[PDB]
């Protein structure tokens, strides 16, 4: 996926990927989960974590 | 440290709310403590 700066947004300068990756975590016990309703991740709370 | 919505004079800044509306202000003794902040750390709040 491809980006750019507001400056010139016709040429692309920063670029990016995207990843199905199987994240785990086998020793957070992961204190300070914020609220979240039901919904999947993403919300600017739940960034934190 | 500590953010909230409204002050008026009576009381400074307010701490929350109860169910049948009705600002909640803070004591002046004990409140609002110094160790209040933000458990995120983004969204430098302001300008509203």
């Amino acid at each position: 996926q491809f980006f750019a700066l507001p400056s010139t947004p016709n040429e692309p300068k920063a670029v990016l990927y995207a990843e199905n990756v199987s994240i785990e975590a086998p020793d957070t016990h992961l204190v300070y989960k914020p609220d979240v309703a039901q919904g999947t991740i993403s919300s600017a709370d739940l960034l934190t974590q | 440290p500590f953010i909230g919505t409204n002050i008026n004079k009576d009381n400074g800044i307010q701490i929350g709310t109860d169910t049948t509306n009705q600002p909640i202000y803070a004591d002046k003794t004990y409140q609002p403590e110094p160790q209040v902040g933000q458990t995120q750390w983004n969204s430098e709040v302001g300008a509203a």
